[PDB]
């Protein structure tokens, strides 16, 4: 033999969907996020009122 | 906080600003106040040494000591006037036992204020081609920047290589014609020397096995001390 | 060759239409002062900021990255072509090590992986199907003989220029020009003579010449420098005067060595008679030969001895007297048991770097040794042999001018092996035939006092000597061992047994 | 005051044999004796733990790695007289 | 512990009845060798030094060889011996005495033996045979000197000198 191979090989990315489109449903987080609060600001004051 | 006051000279307690009155500004101790320009009038390293676990070696040690830590050591306005650039690079080759790592571990750690970054060995290499590699300018790209954005003046960064001759090796004799070794030697010598000029670092490798390391690598600048260390005489026994 | 093309005023070329250079390489040995070029270029010389690319950078492990970190590169370079074709800032890149991403697409051996052929994506970009103009690229690489020849032909990449060592007064501008600031603030002194340094620095390049002076200023400073406080004085006061001779002697070698004659001389030579002088006579109305004319630009001797003549130290004087650029000693010290093969492979590598000066003079030791030679029975190394016999009748190229010696304590063997009939000429040496002969000799040296001399010179003369030096030095000096009186009577008796 | 890890390789000599370009081309992969002898002598004092080794066939290993501090203690045992017998 | 440098038991080895006089050619011949470390310990311009000792067989050569070193009390001996080089083909056999005398040759000064010469280097009369590349490396390093201010002698042994003679290694 006297056989010496040290080897290296390379990666194969699996199609994590490859877009920005992400995006759409992670801006509807957003919006559920930022467009409810409000609703227990004014809420809170009318129930103050 | 005043510190010294001159009259138009003698010093005095209580004085008078004038309008030609000049005035120095030093920043204070444990501080981050970057004062530029020469309006100015301290950064040494070396703190204290006193002696550092080591005999026999009072020749060697003076020699590495003034060639690779004096121009730190200095004026610094004297030797920009002098116009030369920080040697680095040192390597040490002897036999085993002679203490060679102990000798590198306590400059990095004991005498100057850094944490040094270590190899044993490799850690570097990797199954993935690249990444091994990219561990290198991992390692420089905490101090290049540095430099870049602080210039000249900066805390010292370090580097200990140890086992050195593992990883690097003649080119065309390696493991085969092309050679696995081969590509991040050829970083490493990029960096060192490399593009920037980077000034800033000093790199500490340690072998067994001198010989195999190339010429390439040793020549002065990118590691310019190769230095004998052997079995002690006596009086330092 | 490359920047009149970008100096000129622009209508001459628009007559003609060529297409501007891609780009150049240069090479050489390290330390030989190439990356200081590559970054001046590109520093000063265009209006551009550079992109510096390190040699693996490119490498990422996903298998588009790669290739996809290239064409990164010259996408900016490549839309201002199309928005400007005829003109652009001149985008220009720097690799280093390029060996690496650049060699035979065809050697897979030790990578075991196609990422080798990342090159075909490379000049298939460069001049590709799409032409670049208005970009330049530098190639930098220690080993230049390893890359696939397709982006070496010319267009891709012109020029293959090699640079070598410094020239002994070129060195002297690379000195100069280090110097220049040290001495304008007047931290030199006016008696350093940077020519007594550069004739004094045989091979020393570049790098290799600024490490005595970075190492000069650390000694100068380290005497007005000085335990706990290692004090640091105000003194400004200070220049480094002949220490750099010291260090030029201590601290580096040279990164090519000869320095050492030590191992071959250790008592120089003592002149002892005629036969030296007709020697050194000859010996330097021999190096003539090849600096006079051109029709023999090989020239080859023997020199013919006894053993324990020292013929191959005064050999190495003669070379360094010849004082030739390149000198080298080929000895079997250096080649320890190496195997026939590789015996003959470091003389390759000799002469084949030798030939590279224009001149250069080569000694070779011991032949017996070397090509080792035993009776008992006829049995050496022939390839070795052969080979050798074979390069003293190689010519270099072009007039690029070699003298070669070659040394034996014996030719009886060699007139066997038809060597020096190849060889042009041979010189003997004769050896120490007489008591007043060697009364000279031994005074010149000393260790013997004028009683002694007598003492011994009464029944000298009356006796024939047949001697040579490397045995008398030992006689004398295992004979001095021994207590006073018993000295020269004990070296007696031994030169009564030795010379018969 | 930390507590011991004691490491066991049952065989040395496989692992690690000299590598001062013996045994063909670099010993067997060499990197490997580089970077254990760079471990355990490092520039870490590294002062809590010993590791045992066994080998049948000594000579092999490198002295660099045997020598005092990475490890002092070479010792043989030989088959036994009667009275352990 | 044993060490890298010389040990007190490699000698008890080759000496294990020590050195018995029985007359004055012993003390000439182990004087002659004080006056030789002697004259390599004082002196200079003979960095080196060459002896070997002839012997018929079985009259003991390598004992004295050692005793001269165990009297000179140099700091780095290390005996070059066959016994520990068995079945060597001649590349390994020339690799393990050079590696000897390079690890000398970082002392500042050594004695080295040679002993059993004639079967270090593969000897038989019969259609005479040997390893020439021994023979070769074995005599330059002979006539080669350490970096400057290094001293050694280089002490060996045979039972035979005429072969050697006719081998051209005497001078
Ligand atoms: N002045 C000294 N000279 C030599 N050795 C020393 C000295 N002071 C301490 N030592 C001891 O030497 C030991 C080994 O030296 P060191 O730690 O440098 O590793 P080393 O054995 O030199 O490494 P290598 O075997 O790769 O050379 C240290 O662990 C230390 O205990
Ligand atoms: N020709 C030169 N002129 C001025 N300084 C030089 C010269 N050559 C070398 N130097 C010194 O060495 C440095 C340049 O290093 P150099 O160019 O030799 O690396 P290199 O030749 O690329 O090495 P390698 O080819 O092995 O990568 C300069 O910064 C300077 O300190
Ligand atoms: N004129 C001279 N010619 C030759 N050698 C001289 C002369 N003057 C002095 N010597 C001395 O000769 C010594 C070298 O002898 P050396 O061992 O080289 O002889 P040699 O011929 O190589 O021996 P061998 O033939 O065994 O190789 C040097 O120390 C040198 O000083
Ligand atoms: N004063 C002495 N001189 C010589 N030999 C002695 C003396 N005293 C004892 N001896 C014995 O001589 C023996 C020498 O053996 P040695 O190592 O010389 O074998 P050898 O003679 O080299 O073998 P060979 O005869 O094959 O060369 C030692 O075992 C030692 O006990």
């Amino acid at each position: 033999m006297a056989e010496d191979a040290d080897m290296r090989n390379e990666l194969e990315e699996m199609q994590r969907r490859a877009d920005q489109l992400a995006d759409e449903s992670l801006e509807s987080t957003r919006r559920m996020l930022q467009l409810v609060e409000e609703s227990k600001d004014a809420g809170i004051r009318t129930l103050v009122m | 906080l005043v510190k010294d006051i001159e009259a138009m000279r003698q010093k005095i307690e209580v004085g008078l600003v004038v309008g030609n009155s000049q005035v120095a500004f030093e920043k204070a101790e444990n501080s981050s106040l970057n004062l530029i320009g020469k309006a100015k009038t301290i950064i040494n390293p070396d703190w204290n040494f006193e002696k550092m676990g080591i005999g026999g070696l009072d020749k060697e040690f003076s020699d590495i000591f003034r060639r690779a830590f004096a121009s730190r050591v200095f004026p610094p306005e004297i030797v920009e006037q002098m116009g030369c650039k920080h040697v680095k690079g040192i390597l040490l080759y002897g036999p085993p036992g002679c203490g060679k790592t102990l000798l590198a571990r306590q400059i990095g750690k004991m005498l100057n204020a850094r944490e040094p970054k270590v190899v044993n060995g490799p850690e570097i290499l990797n199954k993935y081609v690249g990444e091994s590699e990219a561990n290198i300018r991992k390692l420089f790209a905490d101090a290049e920047e540095e430099q870049r954005r602080l210039g000249a003046n900066s805390g010292l960064h370090i580097i200990i290589f140890d086992e050195i001759d593992a990883i690097c090796k003649q080119r065309g004799s390696m493991a085969g014609s092309t050679g696995v070794h081969d590509t991040v030697v050829n970083q490493l010598l990029s960096k060192i020397d490399g593009v920037e000029q980077l000034n800033n670092i000093l790199v500490i490798g340690m072998t067994n096995r001198p010989d195999l390391i190339d010429e390439a690598l040793l020549r002065p600048g990118r590691l310019e001390v190769k230095m004998e260390i052997g079995l002690p005489d006596e009086k330092g026994r | 060759r490359a920047f009149a093309s970008r100096v000129f005023p622009p209508e001459i070329v628009e007559q003609m239409g060529c297409k501007h250079v891609k780009g150049i390489l240069l090479y050489g040995p390290p330390g030989c002062g190439k990356t200081l070029l590559a970054r001046q270029i590109g520093k000063m010389l265009n209006a551009r900021e550079p992109k510096v690319v390190n040699g693996p950078e490119i490498l990422n492990k996903y298998v588009g990255e790669s290739e996809a970190n290239i064409r990164k590169l010259f996408a900016d370079a490549e839309e201002e072509q199309r928005r400007l074709g005829a003109n652009s800032g001149l985008h220009i890149i720097i690799f280093d090590e390029i060996d690496a991403i650049c060699k035979q697409r065809g050697s897979m051996a030790g990578s075991t992986g196609v990422h080798d052929t990342v090159v075909n994506q490379l000049l298939s970009k460069i001049d590709g199907v799409e032409q670049l103009n208005n970009i330049l690229v530098i190639g930098m690489t220690n080993r230049p003989d390893l890359i696939d020849e397709a982006l070496l032909r010319p267009g891709r990449l012109e020029v293959k220029m090699e640079i070598g060592l410094p020239d002994e007064k070129g060195r002297l501008q690379i000195l100069h020009i280090h110097t220049a600031r040290m001495r304008g603030h007047q931290l030199l002194s006016a008696d350093v003579d940077i020519k007594e340094l550069a004739v004094e620095t045989k091979n020393f390049s570049g790098a290799e010449l600024e490490g005595l002076v970075r190492a000069a200023q650390s000694t100068a400073m380290n005497r007005h420098i000085i335990v706990d406080m290692e004090k640091a004085e105000s003194l400004q006061v200070t220049r480094g005067d002949f220490l750099a001779s010291l260090e030029n002697d201590i601290k580096p070698a040279f990164g090519t060595n000869q320095e050492d004659y030590a191992s071959y001389i250790m008592n120089g030579i003592i002149k002892w008679g005629d036969p030296v002088t007709r020697v050194l006579d000859d010996g330097e109305l021999l190096v003539q030969q090849t600096k006079n004319s051109d029709r023999t630009p090989l020239v080859s001797v023997l020199l013919e001895g006894p053993p324990h003549s020292g013929k191959t130290a005064l050999a190495a004087k003669i070379a360094e007297e010849s004082n030739f650029p390149f000198i080298k000693i080929c000895s079997p010290d250096k080649m320890i048991g190496f195997s026939e093969t590789a015996k003959c492979q470091a003389m390759k590598k000799i002469f084949d770097d030798a030939y590279k000066s224009q001149l250069s003079c080569v000694v070779v030791d011991d032949i017996e040794r070397l090509l080792d030679y035993v009776p008992i029975g006829p049995r050496f190394s022939n390839l070795v042999l052969q080979a050798l016999l074979v390069l003293l009748k190689k010519a270099p190229p072009q007039g690029r001018k070699l003298l070669i010696i070659g040394t034996t304590s014996r030719k009886d063997v060699l007139q066997e092996m038809e060597m020096l009939n190849a060889f042009s000429t041979t010189i003997h040496v004769p050896n120490i035939a007489t008591g007043e002969q060697l009364l000279e000799a031994l005074e010149l040296l000393g260790n013997f006092k004028d009683k002694e001399r007598t003492t011994i010179a009464q029944q000298v003369k009356g006796k024939k000597v047949w001697i040579g030096i490397k045995k008398l030095l030992m006689l004398i000096e295992m004979s001095l061992q021994m207590d006073p009186e018993y000295r020269v009577r004990k070296f007696l008796a031994l030169l009564r047994e030795e010379g018969a």
